[PDB]
Formats: structure tokens, C-alpha cells, sequence
RNA sequence: GUGGAAAGUGGCCCGAAACCCUUC
């Protein structure tokens, strides 16, 4: 199941190991970003470390003219040793992008929980209520059931359950994903979530191919919701780099463990007939449908972005307007130049 | 092939089993003396040429006085009894004590080593235990009369002849307390008294049970001689189709190498071991069962199953082993304590070895061995008990 | 009852790996001297076996006469009933978990899985039929790896549920996107009409592992192994003998679609 | 939590930054204390995990790989300054007691040393790494 | 566990003189469980079949009290012949001297089959197939005894092959002077 | 009589491991080194030989005359002894070929090249496999360390519940040269052609094929590097200052050696020859 | 003229199930 991935806005996925201003040298506005492996190994030679100057990077970070055009003092060349260049959209640290080989790659893994999301949305939404969780949960050690049925709904229910005492997170974070995708009866909260149970072992994220380096840059990042010194600068993908992705469903999974399989996607899947069928259809609809009520809270999160700007409602004007699937990767102020971060279109 | 008997000339008779394997006449009778031996009352004995002469002897042949007959040869041989009860009154009633204890099986019969070896609280081994009490033949050049002789024969011989089977049928826990305990002692174990007699004893059964029993007779014992006695004892862990004469070729060289090295000591497993003289295979009683109480209820709970904290991470243990190898191909480096910690660091179990993080200066002082050389013979015996 | 082997046609593998690889160990599983990746025959043989008996579970209602002894199951699961032999097509009990093995002989010799990947249980245990070379990584690789640029570069997940995201992360440490893993595989041969039907029965099931995944979390990724062959040839007992440098050999040009070199098969082949 | 006792045993590390012709319980005596601080202060593992790599790999480089580590013991030594200015505020306050021992050690041990010279090292770079967590 | 002693705990072993037994044995008579295999399919068969295994630096030797003549001519080319694996074997010769003090009663130092003249011995029984049909039983002196009263219990002939196989026994003194009997 | 004494000797590199079993830990004698025992090698070494010959019995037919009263097959479904599919010879449950008599074990060629026994028969196996003991280069690599077992974790993958399970296996480390040895007697010179030809063919099943355990899926994989074909004839043991022949070393591949440089090989012992 | 002569510790088993390096 070959699919075609187009990237809407701005996109940045990345580890934490960051870019470092003995990487950086803006110039022109557009930054080269150094090899200091290889730079270390041909400074020492023919150059000068007086038993420390290369390892002398205990220094305060910044300032990068100094740094080459003394150290080349027209003796290096100016990005032969720079790996890759970027185009600098807005002199501090840079989050890297996810790379492989030197190359940025959508990772599948966030493409599988950024769907999830989406299958845990439709699931709460079009079969939680208490003529539907109470049978379950009754079925697996119900002295959760019976608080489950003085409420109508399972929403009720957690939002109970997280506003009960005690709570910790190990054990108060997976319990909706439990009750959602399938549980085990265990000492610890009646319930626990072994995860064996999930049919989402019959959904295969592949990650993407390569994505192409010169469509590879840096972006602002402003966040309005606070007076904090904010000069945080992302790597990412321009809008309109357009990549492959390969995702596809086992239908000869649960096609032929449909016993064991549980939970409430389960049952909420269940009712559409063959679970084979309906599965691939639940998922692209249960995207359809939460990257549209995220646009829905969106939508009148306009005033509360703090710059009611025309860039987000040129976006938002175009947000609900694919032949595809749209999805997202990442006070509520991340924005890039003004526009949102993440939103790709499959 | 069953007995060394080994030079008849083709007199030997193939009986009492599939009948295509000859066999001599003395394993013939002795296998229907099996069959007999659960419901057997005692001997009598007759010259050698009357009726239902089952065994001979140098000078008299034996009629097994069974639960009903009536047999006379001037003397009866009652087993395990002072009573006469219903036997006439022309022989001479002589009594014998024999350690007699056996699991009987679903018939009643003595139960052989794959019926035994089934109800092993762990892997399917086999458990021997071979003792000996100690400076036994010293004991008995300080003894000035025939008086205090006799009484110092019998009342060492009661305990080998008679106390063993009020000890497995589990007798004495007044005094006998916090042994090892691999399982909750049942009412019926599986234990067999091969040959308990004079001074030594020798055992065999399941294993978890044999493990039981060794720490129970030392400890019953070091009660009955106040102290002033020891017992040494070899054990050992076997296959089911292993042959008894290497079941007993191993336990005799464990139990001379426990008697050698200390002469007061248990020899629980084969361990791993350098070669300069400073470690010692054995165990001191005073030494296992401390140990047993210091770093198995940490670790092990009752009845086959580890502790909540190993729980789900059972391969923890087997790590250690590769840790302490390392200990044994060199005890001169220290690799052993910082990898234990860096094993112990990686699971959260920050306390459970508090003797092997660090190495211990109070052992390399007085040479000594390191604190992780004697933890493996706790390790591997809960290592037997939770497999699978 | 005869094994009676002439044959051992053999396949050159080269699994050169794209999107990642993570096969785990006690971190990928290189536990002998030169730390490297590798991938250890198990492993492969085991994604192989797992996924061709659940293509036969769900075709076994078409053949179901050729291999006859497959028809003494059905295609659902031993899962309820607790028993070691239900009759359907899953049984034998590991120690949790359950996998196909036809527990005599006879049953094995003709069962379309159980004559290729093996028996088990009383006294029957089919040998395997074919071997499965431990995937070392290339000499190509291990040049390119002594002068830096380095292979199995680590990877971070986080576990961000639909909750406050204070998503505990989880490093994972796969091999890099392209890895010529020198992959080699051996299938014995046995009496020619037991033949033809095994190694077309086999490829297919590569070529389901060439759609499908290996090596661990490969839900997310972590498969595409693309078995680009070398060899596909095949060593006779005329040369077992007498070894006079001579082979069957055959094209390894691409790839097959769907079995495009089944005439050349037996291009020179009568055993 | 921090006494001075533990910078003054990094510092009898640091002054006496000889440990190479020492004793193999002169490295682990120490190497508790120096962790100590350094579990004194945070430091936890993950960067610091790509130092230890630059250990392994040249460690393989030792099992028959090379003569010695010549070209890239210098990644080794840059990268511990390289995190030390990356490193901010809660970290760099903290970090510069894992720096102020392996550049002292490194610096003479940049002699071209034996394979059996740099274990010795390697030995001791292992030994801090556990009690992180001991 | 009176079993080998050092030589110089065996010049003063006998003589009447506190020997020490040594401890450093090299026997590992280990349980080693070999072969379970089946042509075509699975076999059980824990047959067990235990070998000796020795230490790192260790060897059997043994003796020879004859002229070098007779050593080189028969049984020095054929302990280079004798080098299922146990058979492991690499031949150095040497020479040894033993203190052996007068000739009154002592050592065999051998297997014995004595002429009728029994004193302090260990009795052994040794089997032997020796090509084919069993050899008996034929009762002997362990390693080690004293029979000096004038030795020379020859060779026995056997039966059961077309030409006899004989067994050795014969055997050679040594020095000691035993206390009483 | 006896001209005999072939001595084959060699390194035989593990390129995946062995798992020759006893957790499953490999045999360890006394230092706690691994090795290969002789007698899995020689097993090994007639397991692939017989059943190749039991592929191949129907044809050679005249070439061996021993072997043509057996018309392939085993003898489990009707159970008894000498019965006349191939092997008989019920050990316990296991069913292998050794020829029931002398006679015919003088013609039967795998029978004449590992012996036969049994009732009245007694063949011996005219080769000793000497166990392969772990060459000075990986004795001198084990004593700074270097971990020469490898705990390798494989499970039982389930497919309802895909659970799992350890299984640890404790194998050799892939790559360890043994010095791996095999001295064979050449009683009856007509015969000790095609006997070594025929020792060579069943060392050339394996490279492909598992010694060692739980193979198939890993674990074998094993190669013979074999150095230095030599010869006892009558005068190494009678002397033995010299004479004896040495053969080529270093690079003998043995799917090469086999025919390509062995009648050259054959041709220097042919100049003793008695 | 060897307590011998024939005797692979073997057969089956995916280190797998799930997890957006992202939020404030
Ligand atoms: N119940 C008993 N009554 C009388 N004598 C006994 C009894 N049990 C053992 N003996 C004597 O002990 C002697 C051998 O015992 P043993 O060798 O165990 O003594 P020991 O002093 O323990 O020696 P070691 O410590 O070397 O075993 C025998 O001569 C036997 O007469």
C-alpha cells in the first residue's frame, strides 16, 4: 500500500541531541553546518592545539565569526567541511531533525501514534457509553464496572478516576489506553493493560523514504504566552516536500484471532461487520474526523493563539479542502513564523 | 547386569521382569524380597533346606515371616519391634532395628526413582544424601568399660536405626525449627532410606525433600549429642536413569572431600572453585544456614515460586553465575563486585546483595574467600527450585 | 520411513535491510568478539516459519488434498480448549505459547509446513529440511565500518499516550537502512516429487517476509528486507563425491514477481 | 548530600592523576567516591552515553583492530569539553566532575600507550559507570 | 584417601618415617553424557559410559626395570603406536631413581598375580574381553602390595582365541622394611 | 596385518558456533574451556555418510557387494532386528546401520570405515577422531578474558497471543579454531582409496550442513582448514628419525581438496605404497 | 596379543507484543 505523503506546514520531528553553536556559521543567511570531527582532525595538522586549543571548548558557546575566520584565517575553506547548509527563516543552539546517514526521515513510529490518537478519538467518541464499556468491563474483573454504571459514559469515568486521590502516573497514564485496547485482570487497578491484546499489531507503519535535503532548514519558533527569552530555533521540512510512505493493515491477524483480541476498539469494530474490512476504513475515518475537531477546537483557538494573524486563517480557509488524509506531528503557542507545526496531508 | 555378582556359569535365571535379560539367582530372590518388603513383619531363621528359604547365609537360610504365617527355625529375626506378639515359644525372639521409612506407592510397593523424581518441586533431578558422624572411631578409645561402651554403641545406633524415621515423617520440629525449606513438608515425603546404620546414612528421593532431610538430621543430631558430635554429609543430584553405582561413586567423593576439608561439613553442590587451597568445596553448617537465612527469604518465596520482586526478571539469578565466574578463573581481580553492582543497578534491586557490591576487607585480611564465592550455593539450589 | 537426501540446493541470500533493523538480545545481539550486527538464522527462520503456517492456516481449505495430512485440522485455535492436541492447526504447547507441530511422522512427512521447518514431541521429530545460515554482516560492511561511519545507530521512542504527555523514553539501538547482511540458506532435497512443490512453497513465504517484517518492533517500522539472491544453485551428491569443481548454477538477476524462473528451475535438474 | 571530602577525592585523582603503574584496587577504591559526587550531582546517564561508546568502539579498536588508539582518542577528549559547553545551568554546575578526570588521565595517556596501558583505564572508565546507579 | 604420594614422601613413605600425602590429584572422573541419535529421527538413550579427564600439564607414566636393549627393540617403538577419541597420547621417555632400602619384603608396584604367597594386599578382580569372547575374572593384587617372598607368579595362559592370550601379573621389588606381621 | 596411521590434521573454525550440549552449557572438561568432542564429530561423520549411502545404495551395487541386500528404508514400522530396509540396530529408541557380522562389514562402506558390533561381529572402526582442543591462539585469547562462550536467548514465538518465552542456548563464540585431528588405520591398501575418498566426502557434507546441537537455524557452519596430511607407514614406529610424508598446507580448501590435488596428493604415498 | 567392539546430548521453537522525542 504505497502512499504519497505532502507536507502542508511547517515540521519538525527531533531527538534532543542538538546542534551546537561549534556547528553552526551564519552567513548570508544561510547556516553550513560543520563536521567538527573532521575539523578537529585537520586543525591539529598543519595548525596549532598548544596541548589544548582544539579541546579548549569549555569557552561560552556562540560566536561563530570568530571561530572560523580566525581558526581560517584564509587557510580552511569556508564548507567543504560543512555536512549539509540550511535556509534560515527569522546566533543560538539548533534542534536537530531525526536524521539517518546524514538524512531527515519521517520515523513510522510517529506516524503510528499520531493515528492511534485519531483510532482512540473514534473510539471513545462513537461507542462510549455505558450500554457498551459496563459489558466489557464487566467481563474482566467489574468492580470497575459498577462504577463505571452510575455514569452514562466512560468519559465520566476517567475524568472520576483521574480526579480520584492517589494518583500516580504509571499506573493512572495507561488505564483509558487499557479500557480502549484491551486489558488483563491483574492485583494492581483491578485491571492492567497487557498490551498482546491490541489489534493495532495488525496496523504496519512503515517509516518514510528519505526525505531530500534541500527542502531540509531552520525555523523560528515563537511561543506567546510568556516573557521568557525564547530564541529557539527547529529544524525542519519546507512545505511541499513530498514523500513517499508505506502503511498497510493485517487483515490475516485478526482474521484469524479474533478471540483473544479485545477491547473496545474491538468491540466498536466489531459492529461494521468483518473486522478485516472495516479496519482500514476505521482508521482513515477516525483521521478525518480528529484532524478535523482539532481544526474545531482550532478554529476558535484563533484569538488564543495571542497573534491573530491572516497566515492561520489562509490556513485554516485551506485546512478542510484535501483529497486526502491530514494528520499532525506535534498557554497552547508552538507556531512557526506564525504557522502551525506539523501538518502533513496523505 | 543387574548384580557384580558376576561369575556364575549359565546357572543365572532370567525372571521377575522381561524375561530375555539372564540373571543370577540372588537378584531373583531379592527383587521378590522387594515385593515383599512393604508388608513384611521380619525373618526367620532356618537351616537352608527348608520351606520358604527366600535367602541364604553362611550358616542359615531365612523364611520371611510375613503378616500372617507362622515360621520357626529357633530364632526369629522382628524388625523394628520388642514385642513378639503371635510367634511360638520355642525360638529365640531377636529383634533388629532397621530405618525402615519408603513411599510406598498407588499399590503400596516401594516406589523406584522415576516415580520419586516426579514430585521435584523444580527440575526433574534426583537427590542422594551419603553422611557419616564425625571422629566417630576417636569417640570410642575414651570410652573406659564395657558399660559405657555398650551405651555409647546403642545410643548412637538408635539414632541411625530408629530416630530417622520419626525425623521424615516430620517428628522432632520442636527443636528442629528454621532449616532450608525448599516447600512445605508434606505429610507422606518422598523419601527412601536406602542404608542407615551404625553411624552413616544414605538416602536417596526427591530432591527438594533430600535437601530438607540433610538439614534436618544435622540439626536433630547436634540436638541429640548436645554438641559434642557432628555429622558430615555429602549430597548429590542426579538423572533418573542414572546409574546407582555413579550415584554413589559421587556422594562418596563428596563426602570424603567434605570429610577432608574441615571434617564438620556439607557439600551441597559441585561449584566452580580456583586451585591455590584457600577455597574450600564444602560448607560449614553454621555457615550454610546462615546463609539460608540471610539471602534466601530476601529472594525466594515458598513453594516454587521467586520472590514479587524477581518476579517477571527470573533471569537475574543466572546472571550472577557469569558474574562469579569471573571470580573463579582469577580471585586476585575485583571485575566481580563492580559487575555485580552494574547487573543489580540495571533491575532497581539496589539491596538484595549488600555483601556483593563491595569487597569485604575482613576476608582478605585473615585470606579468606570473597563473599561472593559462598552465595552460589544459595543461588543455584533456588535456581533447581523455580526452573520452569 | 527415509530421509534418503540428494540435493541441497542452496540460495545466497544478501538481505540488505532498509528502514531499520532491530533484533534483541541481552540492543541488537552481538555476543561473540567482533561487535557488530548480525542476524542469528533463528530468527529468520523462525519470521519464516511463523508466517508461512499463517498462510496455510488461511489457505488450507483450497490445497487440502495435496498434503493430505494437513486435513486432520481446522483453521481456528487452540487458545479455549487447553488441550495439547485439539485437532486444529495449532498445538504443542512451548511453555505459553502454541505452534504447529504434527507430533508422528507420517502426519509430518506430508503436512505442507512440518515437512519443511521440522517435527516434534513422542518419537516422531521430523528433521527440518532446511538450514538456516546464522546472517553475518559483509565484508563490504566491515570495511566501510573500520573506517568510522558507523553502523547500529541508536533510536529513541517515547511512550506518549492521550494523556499529559511525561512520555518515559526508551532507547532502542537499531542497525542503519542499508545492510548487506551475506545471508545464506540451504534446503536438503529429498526425493525429486517431494521437491518442486517445497522451495516454490518456500519463497513465497519470503515473499511474504519480503511484505512483512522482522526483527522486533516492526509494527513501526523495522522490516524491508529486500532478499536480493546470489546464488540459487544447487550441489548434487555427483560432487559431494567427487568434487570436480563443477555446479548447477542459476540467474539471480533481479528478483522473482511470482515464481518467473520456475522453468528454470529445472533448467538442468533431474535430481 | 555534597561534601568536600568527594571533590578532595576527585582531586587526589586529579593531582594524582597517575593511576596508570597503580594498583587494581587504587582504581576502585576511588572509583566508588569519584561516582559518588558524580551521583552527588545529577548526571544522569543519556549524556554521558555517548561518551562511553567512543570507549566500546575504541575497545574494539584494541581487540585486534589497530596498535593503538592514535587519531581517535582526540574524539574522545573533544567530546567531554563538548558537552561541558553544551551543558547549561544544571548541568555544567554538575557536569565538570565527570570533566576534570578523564583530560588529566588522557593528556600523558595520549602517549601512544600499550593496548595493556589503556585498559587500565578503560577499566576504570567502566567503573564509574555502574555506581550511577550504586 | 591414602591413594598416590609424592616420591619424596615415598622414599621416607616406607622406611618407617612421617610421610605427607599430597592433595594436587589429577583426576576429574567426570560423568560425561554422551551419545542420543537416531538415523532419521529423535532418540532418548542417556547412555551414560564415564571417562577419566585430566588436568593441564598432567600424564600417565609407568615404569620399566630391564635392559635398554629389550626397552628399544619392543615396548619402546610400540609407545609411539599407540598415538571413540581416548587414545590421546604423546610418549616422552626419562629416566628415575627410587632410594629402596634392603630387599627383605616390599613392593610389587604392579597388577599382581602371585605364587600362593599372600601378605597385606589389596585383592582386585579384572575383567578384559581381549578380542572377542570375556576373559575371567582372575584374582589380583592391587597397585602396590608386598609379596617378597621370592615373586615370580608367572603369566597365565588363557582360552577362547586360535593363539592364547596370556595375562601379565608378573611383577618387580622395591625397598621396605614393614614393622611386624 | 597393519600400514596404517593416517594422520589428518587441522583447524576447524566454528563461523556461527557449535552447541554440542551436556541452561544447555557445552562439555567443559577441566579448565573450563569448550571443545568439540570426538565422538559428535565422528557421529556427525556417519550420520550424513549413511544417509547418503542410503540415497545411493541401489546404485553402486557392485562397488561395495555388502551393500545390496538392503533395498532403502528403516526398520520402526516393522520392528524387529536385521530386517532388510537398511539399519536395524534398536538401542534404546534409536535405529542405526551396523553391519550384524565381520564378513560383511569387510565390504560395507560406511560400516567398514566406523566399525560394527553387536553379536559375535566386532569390527572396529578403523578411524579415531581425536577430540579437538581449542588451538594455542584462542588458549592465549581466554586468558586475558574475552568471554569464549556466548549466552545467545532464542523463544517460542505464539501467533493468538504472541507471547514468548527464554530459551537460552550458551553457545561457542562464532570464530574459534579447535585443532581439530583425525588418524585413520589403512588395513587392507586396496580398500584406503576410496575409504579416505570416502571420509573426505562425508567431511565435505558438512560446511554444509550443522554439526553441533540445535542447528538448521544457526549454530554449525563449521570449516575445515585441514594442514598437513601425513603418514605411519612401518618405519615411523620402528625409527622415526624421518620418512614420512608431509603434505601441502595452507590454503586446502577441502570441496577442492577432495579430487583437484589429491591424486596429486595420492601419488607421493603411493611411492610408499607398503 | 587393550573391562572390548559398532553409539552427533539430538529433534521443534521470530527476543517477540505494544509505545508519536513530544508536551509545557
Ligand atoms: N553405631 C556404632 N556402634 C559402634 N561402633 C561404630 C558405630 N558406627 C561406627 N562405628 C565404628 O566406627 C568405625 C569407623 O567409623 P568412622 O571411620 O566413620 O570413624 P570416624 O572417627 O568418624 O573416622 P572418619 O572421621 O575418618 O570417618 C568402625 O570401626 C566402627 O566400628
Amino acid at each position: 500500500t504505497e502512499r504519497t505523503l505532502k507536507v502542508l506546514s511547517p515540521l519538525h520531528i527531533g531527538t534532543g541531541n542538538e546542534l551546537t553553536p561549534v556547528d553552526i556559521y551564519p552567513r548570508e543567511n544561510i547556516i553550513h553546518v560543520l563536521d567538527t570531527e573532521r575539523l578537529v582532525n585537520d586543525l591539529m595538522n598543519l595548525g596549532v592545539e598548544l596541548n589544548e586549543i582544539l579541546a579548549l571548548l569549555k569557552n561560552p558557546p556562540g560566536d561563530a565569526y570568530i571561530w572560523k575566520g580566525y581558526i581560517e584565517e584564509f587557510h580552511l575553506d569556508p564548507s567543504d567541511y560543512s555536512i549539509y547548509t540550511l535556509k534560515i527563516h527569522g546566533s543560538m543552539q539548533i534542534k536537530e531533525f531525526i536524521k539517518l546517514n546524514g538524512r531527515p526521515y519521517i520515523p513510522g513510529s510517529s506516524l503510528k501514534g499520531a493515528i492511534r490518537t485519531a483510532v482512540l478519538y473514534k473510539a471513545l467518541k462513537e461507542c462510549g457509553d455505558a450500554r457498551a464499556v459496563m459489558r466489557v468491563v464487566s467481563k474482566v474483573n467489574g468492580d470497575v464496572a459498577r462504577d463505571i454504571g452510575r455514569s452514562e459514559d466512560v468519559l465520566d469515568y476517567y475524568m472520576s478516576f483521574l480526579s480520584r486521590a492517589r494518583i500516580d502516573r504509571k499506573r493512572a497514564d495507561d488505564l483509558l489506553e487499557a479500557i480502549v485496547f484491551g486489558m488483563e485482570p491483574d492485583r494492581r487497578s483491578k485491571i492492567r493493560y497487557e498490551p498482546k491484546r491490541d489489534p493495532m499489531k495488525a496496523l504496519i507503519v512503515r517509516d518514510s523514504k528519505p526525505v531530500g535535503r534541500k527542502h531540509l532548514a531552520v525555523y523560528h519558533v515563537e511561543v506567546i504566552g510568556n516573557p521568557q527569552p525564547i530564541p529557539i530555533w527547529v529544524e525542519a521540512i519546507e512545505p511541499g516536500a513530498a514523500t513517499d510512505v508505506e502503511i498497510h493493515v493485517d487483515t490475516e491477524a485478526l482474521r484469524l484471532n479474533a478471540d483473544y483480541f479485545n477491547g473496545l476498539l474491538w468491540e466498536c469494530l466489531k459492529e461494521r461487520g468483518e473486522p478485516g474490512e472495516v479496519f482500514e476504513d476505521f482508521l482513515w475515518e477516525a483521521v478525518d474526523e480528529f484532524y478535523t475537531a482539532v481544526m474545531k477546537y482550532e478554529t476558535i483557538e484563533v484569538q488564543k493563539f495571542g497573534r491573530y494573524t491572516s497566515q492561520v486563517r489562509s490556513f485554516y480557509a485551506s485546512l478542510e479542502d484535501h483529497s486526502g488524509h491530514v494528520l499532525r506531528l506535534g498557554k497552547t503557542r508552538r507556531l512557526a513564523d506564525g504557522m502551525p507545526m506539523g501538518w502533513v496531508v496523505l | 547386569p543387574v548384580c557384580g555378582r558376576e561369575l556364575p556359569e549359565g546357572k543365572l535365571e532370567p525372571s521377575a521382569s522381561d524375561p530375555e535379560t539372564k540373571v543370577c539367582p540372588t537378584c531373583n530372590r531379592l527383587v521378590s524380597l522387594g515385593g515383599n518388603l512393604p508388608k513384611l513383619l521380619g525373618f526367620g531363621r532356618t537351616a537352608k533346606n527348608d520351606a520358604g528359604v527366600l535367602v541364604e547365609g553362611p550358616f542359615s537360610g531365612f523364611v520371611p515371616y510375613l503378616q500372617g504365617g507362622r515360621p520357626v527355625g529357633e530364632q526369629i529375626l522382628v524388625k523394628n519391634t520388642l514385642n513378639p506378639g503371635e510367634i511360638p515359644e520355642s525360638a529365640q525372639f531377636v529383634p533388629y532395628f532397621v530405618a525402615d521409612y519408603f513411599k510406598k506407592d498407588p499399590k503400596g510397593g516401594v516406589a523406584t526413582f522415576e516415580e520419586l523424581s516426579m514430585a521435584s518441586t523444580g527440575t526433574r533431578r534426583l537427590g542422594v544424601m551419603k553422611g557419616d558422624v564425625d571422629r566417630l572411631g576417636e569417640f570410642f578409645s575414651s570410652m573406659d568399660s564395657p558399660s559405657k561402651l555398650a551405651t555409647a554403641s546403642r545410643f548412637m545406633d538408635y539414632f541411625f536405626k530408629g530416630y530417622i524415621g520419626a525425623i521424615i515423617e516430620g517428628k522432632f520440629g520442636y527443636i528442629i525449627g528454621d532449616v532450608p525449606s525448599l516447600r512445605d513438608w508434606p505429610e507422606e515425603p518422598d523419601i527412601v532410606v536406602v542404608y542407615a546404620g551404625g553411624d552413616d546414612f544414605f538416602i536417596v528421593g526427591a530432591w527438594d525433600q533430600i535437601f530438607e532431610l540433610a538439614f534436618r538430621v544435622r540439626r536433630a543430631f547436634n540436638a541429640y549429642t548436645g554438641g559434642k558430635l557432628t555429622l558430615s554429609v555429602g549430597l548429590g543430584y542426579f538423572d533418573e536413569r542414572t546409574p546407582i553405582y555413579r550415584m554413589a561413586d559421587v556422594v562418596s567423593e563428596r563426602l570424603d572431600t567434605a570429610k577432608d576439608e574441615g571434617r564438620n561439613r556439607v557439600f551441597v553442590v559441585g561449584r566452580s572453585r580456583p586451585l591455590d587451597g584457600k577455597h574450600k568445596l564444602s560448607y560449614e553448617w553454621n555457615h550454610y544456614e546462615e546463609l539460608w537465612r540471610t539471602y534466601a527469604p530476601r529472594i525466594y518465596a515458598g513453594n516454587g515460586r521467586l520472590k514479587g520482586k524477581l518476579e517477571s526478571k527470573k533471569g537475574l539469578l543466572w546472571k550472577l553465575l557469569e558474574i562469579r565466574e569471573l571470580y573463579v578463573r582469577d580471585p586476585n581481580d575485583v571485575r566481580w563486585a563492580y559487575l555485580t553492582a552494574y547487573l543489580l543497578g540495571r533491575h532497581g534491586l539496589s539491596d538484595l546483595f549488600p555483601e556483593l557490591v563491595g569487597i569485604d576487607t575482613k576476608a582478605v585480611e585473615r585470606k579468606e574467600p570473597q563473599p561472593v564465592y559462598w552465595v552460589d550455593g544459595v543461588l543455584k539450589i533456588v535456581l533447581m527450585a523455580v526452573r520452569r | 520411513m527415509d530421509r534418503r537426501f540428494y540435493g541441497k540446493i542452496v540460495i545466497k541470500g544478501k538481505i540488505k535491510a532498509v528502514t531499520g533493523l532491530h533484533i534483541g538480545s541481552q540492543p541488537v545481539i552481538k555476543d561473540p568478539h567482533t561487535g557488530l550486527p548480525y542476524i542469528p538464522g533463528s530468527s529468520l527462520k523462525g519470521r519464516l516459519r511463523s508466517l508461512f503456517e499463517i498462510l496455510v492456516n488461511s489457505r488450507l481449505g483450497e490445497w487440502r488434498e495435496k498434503y493430505p495430512s494437513l486435513a486432520n485440522y481446522s483453521p481456528g485455535s487452540c487458545r479455549p480448549d487447553n488441550q495439547e492436541n485439539c485437532g486444529k492447526f495449532f498445538n504443542r504447547k512451548i511453555n505459553r505459547g502454541w505452534i504447529h507441530v504434527c507430533p508422528d511422522y507420517e502426519t509430518a512427512l506430508a503436512c505442507p509446513v512440518c515437512r519443511l521447518f521440522g517435527a516434534s514431541g513422542k518419537e516422531s521429530n521430523f528433521p527440518s529440511r532446511i538450514i538456516v545460515r546464522d546472517a553475518f554482516l559483509t565484508k563490504e560492511w566491515e570495511e566501510k565500518w573500520r573506517a568510522g561511519e558507523a553502523i547500529t545507530e541508536a533510536k529513541i521512542e517515547v511512550g506518549i499516550d492521550r494523556v499529559t504527555s511525561q512520555a518515559n523514553p526508551r532507547t532502542n539501538e537499531r542497525v542503519v537502512a542499508g545492510a548487506e547482511f551475506e545471508f545464506e540458506i540451504i534446503y536438503n532435497v529429498e526425493n525429486t516429487t517431494h521437491w518442486r512443490d517445497d522451495i516454490k512453497n518456500l519463497l513465497t513465504a519470503m515473499a511474504l517476509l519480503e511484505d512483512s517484517y522482522l526483527g522486533g518492533s516492526g509494527s513501526r517500522g523495522y522490516g524491508k528486507v529486500k532478499f536480493i539472491f546470489d546464488s540459487f544453485e544447487f550441489r548434487p551428491l555427483d560432487y559431494y563425491r567427487t568434487g570436480k569443481d563443477e555446479d548447477i548454477v542459476s540467474i539471480d538477476a533481479r528478483e522473482k514477481s511470482v515464481s518467473d524462473i520456475l522453468s528454470g528451475f529445472d533448467s538442468l535438474f533431474s535430481e | 548530600q555534597w561534601e568536600a571530602i568527594q571533590p578532595y577525592f576527585d582531586n587526589v585523582v586529579r593531582e594524582a592523576k597517575n593511576f596508570l603503574e597503580w594498583s587494581p584496587n587504587k582504581r576502585l577504591a576511588n572509583a566508588v567516591t569519584v561516582a559518588a559526587y558524580l551521583t552527588s550531582q545529577g548526571l544522569k546517564t543519556n549524556q554521558v552515553r555517548k561518551i562511553l561508546d567512543m570507549a566500546r568502539t575504541t575497545e574494539l579498536k584494541v581487540k585486534r583492530g589497530e596498535g593503538d588508539i592514535k587519531d581517535d582518542l582526540v574524539k574522545m577528549r573533544y567530546l567531554l569539553a563538548y558537552t561541558v559547553g553544551k551543558a547549561t545551568g544544571q548541568s555544567k554546575y554538575s557536569l565538570d566532575a565527570f570533566h576534570r578526570i578523564l583530560d588529566p588521565m588522557l593528556e600523558v595517556l595520549m602517549g601512544s600507550p600499550k593496548k595493556e596501558n589503556f585498559e587500565k583505564f578503560y577499566d576504570f572508565l567502566q567503573a564509574v559507570v555502574a555506581y550511577h546507579k550504586f | 584417601k591414602a591413594k598416590y604420594l609424592d616420591l619424596k614422601n615415598f622414599e621416607l613413605a616406607l622406611r618407617l618415617r612421617p610421610f605427607t600425602i599430597p592433595e594436587e590429584i589429577p583426576y576429574a572422573r567426570v560423568d560425561v553424557p554422551r551419545v542420543v541419535l537416531d538415523r532419521v529421527t529423535q532418540d532418548s538413550s542417556i547412555y551414560f559410559w564415564e571417562e577419566i579427564r585430566f588436568r593441564e600439564k598432567s600424564g600417565v607414566y609407568f615404569l620399566y626395570s630391564g635392559p635398554r636393549e629389550v626397552f628399544d627393540g619392543y615396548i619402546a617403538p610400540a609407545m609411539r603406536f599407540l598415538g571413540w577419541g581416548a587414545g590421546l597420547f604423546e610418549v616422552e621417555f626419562h629416566e628415575m631413581k627410587i632410594d629402596a632400602p634392603g630387599s627383605e619384603y616390599s613392593v610389587t608396584l604392579s597388577n599382581a598375580l602371585p605364587t600362593k604367597t599372600p601378605v597385606l594386599w589389596r585383592l582386585l578382580r579384572k575383567g578384559g574381553w581381549s578380542f572377542g569372547r570375556r576373559k575371567p575374572r582372575m584374582t589380583f593384587i592391587a597397585e602396590g602390595s608386598i609379596v617378597k617372598n621370592d615373586p615370580g607368579g608367572m603369566e597365565r595362559l588363557e582360552l577362547g582365541l586360535s593363539h592364547e592370550v596370556y595375562v601379565y601379573g608378573l611383577t618387580f621389588p622395591l625397598g621396605v622394611e614393614l614393622p611386624e606381621g
